[PDB]
Protein backbone atom coordinates (compact mmCIF):
# COMPACT_ATOMS: atom_id res chain seq x y z
CA UNK A 1 0.00 0.00 0.00
CA UNK A 2 1.47 2.97 -0.94
CA UNK A 3 0.15 6.74 -0.49
CA UNK A 4 1.32 10.32 -2.78
CA UNK A 5 0.52 13.56 -1.72
CA UNK A 6 -1.65 15.01 -4.74
CA UNK B 1 -21.19 4.51 0.27
CA UNK B 2 -22.60 7.23 -2.15
CA UNK B 3 -21.51 8.74 -5.49
CA UNK B 4 -20.44 12.51 -6.12
CA UNK B 5 -18.41 14.22 -8.57
CA UNK B 6 -15.82 17.01 -7.87
CA UNK B 7 -14.20 19.08 -10.26
CA UNK B 8 -11.28 20.21 -8.96
CA UNK B 9 -9.39 23.65 -10.50
CA UNK B 10 -5.83 24.69 -9.22
CA UNK B 11 -3.20 27.29 -10.00
CA UNK B 12 -0.10 25.96 -11.71
CA UNK B 13 2.19 25.58 -8.35
CA UNK B 14 -0.11 24.21 -5.57
CA UNK B 15 -1.29 21.11 -5.58
CA UNK B 16 -5.00 19.78 -5.67
CA UNK B 17 -4.74 18.92 -1.21
CA UNK B 18 -5.31 15.41 -0.67
CA UNK B 19 -3.01 12.04 0.13
CA UNK B 20 -4.10 9.21 -2.28
CA UNK B 21 -3.52 5.68 -0.70
CA UNK B 22 -3.74 2.35 -2.01
CA UNK B 23 -2.03 -0.89 -3.02
CA UNK B 24 0.52 -0.91 -5.96
CA UNK B 25 0.32 -2.62 -9.12
CA UNK B 26 2.58 -5.08 -8.14
CA UNK B 27 -0.28 -6.28 -6.16
CA UNK B 28 -2.78 -9.00 -7.89
CA UNK B 29 -5.11 -6.08 -9.44
CA UNK B 30 -6.49 -8.69 -11.68
CA UNK B 31 -7.87 -10.67 -8.54
CA UNK B 32 -9.31 -7.56 -6.46
CA UNK B 33 -13.09 -7.73 -6.26
CA UNK B 34 -14.73 -4.44 -5.54
CA UNK B 35 -16.91 -4.90 -2.21
CA UNK B 36 -19.77 -2.56 -1.08
CA UNK B 37 -17.43 -1.97 1.81
CA UNK B 38 -13.89 -1.71 -0.09
CA UNK B 39 -15.61 -0.43 -3.68
CA UNK B 40 -11.75 0.55 -5.32
CA UNK B 41 -8.61 0.00 -4.91
CA UNK B 42 -7.56 3.82 -4.05
CA UNK B 43 -9.00 6.10 -1.71
CA UNK B 44 -8.09 9.27 0.01
CA UNK B 45 -6.29 9.30 2.72
CA UNK B 46 -6.48 12.69 4.02
CA UNK B 47 -7.70 15.95 2.74
CA UNK B 48 -6.14 19.49 3.35
CA UNK B 49 -8.47 21.86 5.35
CA UNK B 50 -7.30 24.65 3.31
CA UNK B 51 -6.63 23.31 -0.16
CA UNK B 52 -9.00 22.74 -3.38
CA UNK B 53 -10.49 19.21 -2.66
CA UNK B 54 -11.71 20.03 0.98
CA UNK B 55 -13.69 23.21 -0.64
CA UNK B 56 -15.08 20.62 -3.54
CA UNK B 57 -16.54 18.11 -0.70
CA UNK B 58 -13.79 15.37 -0.49
CA UNK B 59 -13.11 13.82 2.80
CA UNK B 60 -10.75 11.32 4.13
CA UNK B 61 -12.36 7.74 3.47
CA UNK B 62 -13.21 8.09 -0.42
CA UNK B 63 -12.57 5.54 -2.49
CA UNK B 64 -11.48 7.12 -6.44
CA UNK B 65 -14.17 5.06 -8.83
CA UNK B 66 -12.99 7.94 -12.14
CA UNK B 67 -10.16 10.08 -13.21
CA UNK B 68 -10.77 12.20 -15.91
CA UNK B 69 -13.26 10.18 -17.22
CA UNK B 70 -11.25 6.71 -16.91
CA UNK B 71 -12.28 4.09 -14.25
CA UNK B 72 -9.82 3.57 -11.47
CA UNK B 73 -11.32 0.70 -9.65
CA UNK B 74 -9.03 -1.52 -10.42
CA UNK B 75 -6.01 0.19 -11.53
CA UNK B 76 -2.40 0.15 -9.01
CA UNK B 77 -1.28 3.14 -7.42
CA UNK B 78 1.53 4.84 -9.28
CA UNK B 79 -0.94 4.72 -12.63
CA UNK B 80 -3.22 6.17 -10.72
CA UNK B 81 -1.42 9.14 -9.98
CA UNK B 82 0.02 9.55 -13.17
CA UNK B 83 -3.46 9.73 -14.95
CA UNK B 84 -4.16 12.58 -12.54
CA UNK B 85 -0.93 14.50 -13.14
CA UNK B 86 -1.35 14.07 -16.62
CA UNK B 87 -4.59 16.43 -16.47
CA UNK B 88 -2.64 19.40 -14.91
CA UNK B 89 -4.20 22.36 -13.44
CA UNK B 90 -7.93 20.76 -13.63
CA UNK B 91 -9.31 17.13 -12.24
CA UNK B 92 -12.71 15.58 -12.72
CA UNK B 93 -13.02 12.73 -10.22
CA UNK B 94 -15.87 10.98 -9.46
CA UNK B 95 -15.71 9.37 -5.59
CA UNK B 96 -18.07 7.34 -3.28
CA UNK B 97 -18.56 7.66 0.22
CA UNK B 98 -19.89 7.64 3.40
CA UNK B 99 -21.92 10.87 2.87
Amino acid sequence: IESTEI
Amino acid sequence: YFQSVAILQKRDHEGFGFVLRGAKAETPIEEFTPTPAFPALQYLESVDVEGVAWKAGLRTGDFLIEVNGVNVVKVGHKQVVGLIRQGGNRLVMKVVSVT
